[PDB]
């Protein structure tokens, strides 16, 4: 059968840690349309033991006058299309995270922080986010970067001017990130508007249409079992759905987990047979025309960005295709990706596909190991005295982070 | 003439009653086909559009389409459209069948196909004469490898 | 105008670009070849054959008079030493009468 | 205790027919167009991937097997003889569902 | 809890050959309307329940036309003026 | 030639529209109307011929079409029947 | 100005004669009859009964399309207003 989810962890702490040399340990925080992930950096230790608040970033409140329902225990979330675009829920999300991390004594957030932002972040959203971060929370200095570049910075061979493609996936997007000598080539980076939410919503809608006996019993929190544990991505899609065509393959390979139980009962508590369906929700990022929506998908975007470039700079970067975030958790992902890439490389040419050491957590460990090294790069971090003149759109172009564009925003 | 070569080949063949056919002024158009057990609509391509229109295919015909080649064979009309000759029932099973055809050619009948800019006319008309022995020296050796690569 | 034609090729093993002699491109046009066809080029002889339309285009129309073939699983490019046997009689025949041409 | 006891008015109002939320994403990528953007910029309008260059494959709605066929009545796409017998029994409430799941010619 | 999945109604009231109006209130509705033409009426159970089947089918048939009228008139919301269009173009509101 | 139903002229369709009481007419409406006008004869001439084919006459009478219009629920006066 | 068409409405509503040209209509009637079946030929009264039924039917369609556009808060008709006027009639 299905399991069910679990909640109410013990992230209860004293007001904060203290470490040798400069005393203020930085906070490391990831945004996330699926889940937020956070912690104190734990500097001077490599085996960073306790990331905390690894929680589904969706909230409510008790409208009868009870409590703010920020943490784990209809619903709203502070992100749209992977960019934060909210205040009235973003506040109680950050307050909840800061309660469990601890604040040292009073009505200001004492320690410096590193925080994730979108592959490109709309100028106004950084303005609103920095305005919350400095008007309300009052942090002394702040750093920004991308989950994908942080998880790459974690998985690099060396702390050097490496180059590659980063392939990223998550709730409402996947992005292809051409990085040249540590610099994101933002003029020819691309994204597809599909990923985890679309795959889960699609797998739901398939089972809603295929099994009209159980229409309220199936829900996204049950789709996540079959999506993250029973599904796999094809090595070649027409080759997998071809071998599903014969019943002797089907009945042996099909997954068959019962609904939660109380005519041989399964007409009410069905095994919800999935065979091609446990491939279709994975394929969405490769063929978005499995949904209605026309976009190139990962294979044609990967080809499209490469033919922007001279043939030598292709060969020296395609040596590091890195897989990270979200849907890259599917079993068989590397074996699909390297086949789709072999089909479009020059005939004898070499390439290598690298999968993250932990495709969900490595963004935090990347930002952590980054902050542990860049701790006193006082030119890199956005300092509170810089936000005292810079309007909140501002960014500084440090390694493993987004590209600033010189610009100014009217606000009153 | 009296030693045969035998081969088998697989063909995508479409067969059905044409329910409706539509065309426009490049070109685009739409076709529908029926068996006793299914129906479809289809987007046609240009080389089909020219074939269906050249051969005056009309709603209520029962037809075979050689999908690899664009050739149309018409078998008759459906009995329910026999009003206003040959009349026939719709095919059974699905529309598009990957039929296997076994075929045989006499070893000499390969010589005559090889002899002229079109060979097969000389097969029937008797113009085959003094067929060049170096051509047989090749064809016998070619068939001797098809025999053992297993393709014939 | 036409010094050469660049042609791009793909198989499940990779890709190449080739620089065709205009006599070979005249043969591509003889075979009515277009982008998305699957082609065999015999570069030592100038033989050219259309195998079929590539099956990535098999949904360009639901029903059209082309045969579609899977993207070749073989290498883009293949080499052999080959040894040709020809008799003096084959020369005496093939050069005596005007060829069919 | 609270990370702050008092807070700014970031753009959402106290009262009015006006929002308590800031501008939603659709208004952001509209209003951002007035700025002095250039052909070299990291502009968020430019990052959405191009349309597919090849024509899209067809897979049967009800089972995901490769579809050779489309029904004249419902306009769904199907693979096999028993699937054609199956689809003709389905209620319009799921037929429109499969069509909407692929933004079909009737939405 | 609140404000989600209105299709909870779509997925309940059309799973079988059910009727949506309760029987006792329908049986006391029709009789008052009937007697104005001619009084002293008595009714077969099989007569009264043959009315409701036609009524609910006709109401459903109106609403099927009605939501497309709203969509054409630039709305997701059906409103009384959609019925003013539909029932007159079918020739019945005349 | 003008046999493409365009022989039902723009200003004639527009005059029917004006008797029908409609204001601004978009330029595709004439052709959409010619589509309806064909389909109305694909009902009416077709069934009128099934009444002509009751007697199997060469002449279509006003009765033959009035019977088709009667079964199609659009009865007509002045011709009788 | 762009509005004195409202005087055409009143003129063609005062008028009650048939509006399509008899020869074009008769040619179309015959062409549709002749590709349907062989040697069908029409009395003038049958072509007139056809044309009166057609033009009354189209006046009904335009009245129905008017109410669809008025309901859509327009003062203009597009082919979509006719396609509602068909589907709402069940045509
Ligand atoms: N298992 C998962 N399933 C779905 N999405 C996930 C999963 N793990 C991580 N993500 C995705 O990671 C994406 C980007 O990285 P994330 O950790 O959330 O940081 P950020 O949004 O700031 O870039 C998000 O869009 C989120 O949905």
């Amino acid at each position: 059968p299905f399991r069910d989810a679990r909640a109410a962890p013990d992230p209860v702490l004293e007001a904060g840690p203290v470490a040798h040399g400069p005393l203020p340990v930085p906070l490391v925080l990831d945004n996330g349309s699926f889940q937020v992930r956070a912690g104190w950096a734990c500097p001077g230790q490599d085996p960073g033991p306790e990331p905390r608040l690894q929680f589904r970033a969706v909230c409510a409140r008790g409208r009868g006058g009870a409590r703010g329902a920020s943490g784990p225990q209809m619903l709203r979330s502070p992100f749209d299309r992977n960019v934060p675009v909210n205040l009235e829920l973003q506040e109680l999300l950050l307050d909840y995270s800061f309660q469990h991390l601890g604040v040292s004594s009073q009505g200001c957030v004492d320690h410096p922080i590193v925080l994730t932002e979108a592959v490109c972040n709309p100028l106004y959203s950084r303005q609103m986010m920095s305005e919350l971060l400095f008007e309300c929370y009052g942090i002394p200095k702040v750093a920004y970067g991308i989950d994908s570049l942080f998880s790459f910075y974690h998985n690099k061979p060396k702390n050097s001017m490496c180059s590659g493609l980063i392939i990223s996936s998550g709730y409402q997007c996947t992005h292809v990130l051409p990085i040249l000598e540590g610099r994101l080539d933002a003029k020819n980076c691309k994204r597809i508007n599909l990923g985890g939410s679309q795959a889960a919503g699609y797998l739901q809608r398939l089972l809603q249409l295929k099994y009209p006996g159980h229409l309220a019993a199936i829900t996204l929190s049950r789709m996540e079992e079959i999506l993250h544990e029973h599904s796999y991505i094809a090595e070649d899609y027409v080759e997998e759905l071809h071998k599903w065509r014969c019943p002797d393959y089907y009945e042996n390979n099909v997954h068959k987990m019962q609904l939660p139980f109380s005519v041989f009962n399964l007409a009410a508590y069905h095994q919800l047979f999935v065979g091609t369906e446990r491939i279709r929700a994975p394929e969405i990022i490769f063929q978005p025309s499995l949904i209605g929506e026309e976009q190139a998908g990962i294979a044609e975007t990967l080809q499209y960005i490469l033919d922007r470039y001279p043939k030598d700079i292709q060969e020296m970067l395609v040596q590091n295709v890195f897989l990270t975030g979200g849907n890259t958790m599917y079993p068989g992902m590397k074996a699909r990706m390297e086949k789709e890439l072999l089909e479009m490389r020059p005939f004898r040419s070499s390439f290598q596909v690298q999968l993250a050491s932990n495709p969900v957590l490595d963004a935090w460990y990347g930002a952590r190991d980054w902050a542990l090294n860049h701790l006193d790069d006082n030119e890199v971090w956005i300092t509170r005295k810089e936000y005292e003149e810079k309007g909140g759109e501002y960014l500084k172009e440090h390694c493993a982070s987004n590209i600033y564009v010189p610009i100014r925003l009217p606000k009153q | 003439r009296s030693i045969g070569v035998r081969i088998k080949e697989e063909t995508e063949i479409i067969e059905g009653e044409v329910v409706e056919i539509q065309i426009d002024r490049s070109k685009v158009g739409k076709l529908t086909l029926k068996t006793t057990e299914m129906e479809t609509i289809y987007d046609l391509g240009t080389k089909m559009i020219e074939s269906l229109t050249k051969d005056k295919v009309q709603a209520g015909d029962v037809i075979t389409i050689d999908k690899a080649t664009g050739k149309i064979s018409k078998l008759g009309r459906s009995f329910t459209r026999a009003r206003d000759t040959k009349f026939v029932q719709c095919p059974d099973g699905e529309l598009q069948k990957r039929k296997e055809v076994v075929h045989t050619v006499s070893l000499h009948e390969i010589d005559v196909i090889n002899s002229r800019t079109q060979g097969f006319l000389a097969l029937f008309s008797g113009d085959t004469g003094e067929i060049k022995s170096e051509v047989r020296e090749q064809i016998n050796a070619k068939v001797a490898e098809w025999r053992e690569e297993g393709k014939a | 105008t036409i010094s050469h034609v660049i042609i791009g090729l793909k198989t499940a093993k990779g890709t190449k670009q080739l620089k065709l002699d205009p006599s070979i491109f005249e043969s591509l046009q003889k075979e009515r070849v277009e982008a998305g066809d699957v082609i065999y080029i015999e570069a030592n002889s100038g033989a050219v054959k259309r195998q079929g339309r590539c099956d990535t285009y098999a949904t360009e129309f639901d029903l059209e008079a082309e045969e579609y073939v899977p993207l070749p699983k073989g290498d883009v490019h293949k080499k052999k030493e080959i040894i040709q046997d020809v008799t003096l009689h084959d020369l005496d025949v093939a050069n005596a009468r005007p060829q069919g041409g | 205790k609270d990370p702050n006891f008092v807070h700014s008015g970031h753009g959402g109002a106290v009262a009015g027919k006006k929002n308590r939320t800031w501008k939603n994403l659709k208004q952001i990528l509209a209003s951002e167009r007035a700025l002095p953007w250039q052909l070299n910029d990291p502009n968020y309008f430019s990052i959405d991937a191009p349309p597919s260059f090849k024509p899209a494959k067809k897979y049967s709605d009800v089972s995901g097997l490769l579809a050779n066929y489309t029904d004249p009545q419902s306009k769904l796409r199907f693979s096999t003889i028993e699937e054609f017998s199956y689809i003709r029994r389905l209620p319009s409430d799921v037929v429109t569902g499969y069509l909407a799941l692929r933004k079909a010619t009737s939405i | 809890r609140p404000g989600t999945v209105a299709l909870r109604e779509i997925r309940r009231y059309q799973k079988s050959t059910e009727l949506l109006i309760r029987k006792l209130p329908f049986q006391r509705l029709v009789r008052e309307i009937a007697q104005d033409f001619k009084t002293d009426l008595r009714f077969q159970s099989s007569a009264v329940m043959a009315l409701q089947e036609a009524c609910e089918a006709y109401l459903v048939g109106l609403f099927e036309d009605t939501n497309l009228c709203a969509i054409h008139a630039k709305r997701v919301t059906i409103m009384p003026k959609d019925i003013q269009l539909a029932r007159r173009i079918r020739g019945e509101r005349a | 030639l003008r046999d493409n139903i365009q022989g039902i002229t723009k200003p004639a369709i527009r005059r029917l529209a004006r008797r029908g009481g409609v204001k601004r007419i978009s330029g595709l409406i004439y052709e959409e109307t010619r589509g309806v006008l064909k389909v109305f004869l694909e009902n009416v001439i077709r069934d009128a011929v099934t009444y002509t084919e009751h007697a199997k006459r060469k002449t279509v009478t006003a009765m033959d079409v009035v019977y088709a219009l009667k079964r199609q629920g659009r009865t007509l006066y002045g011709f009788g029947g």
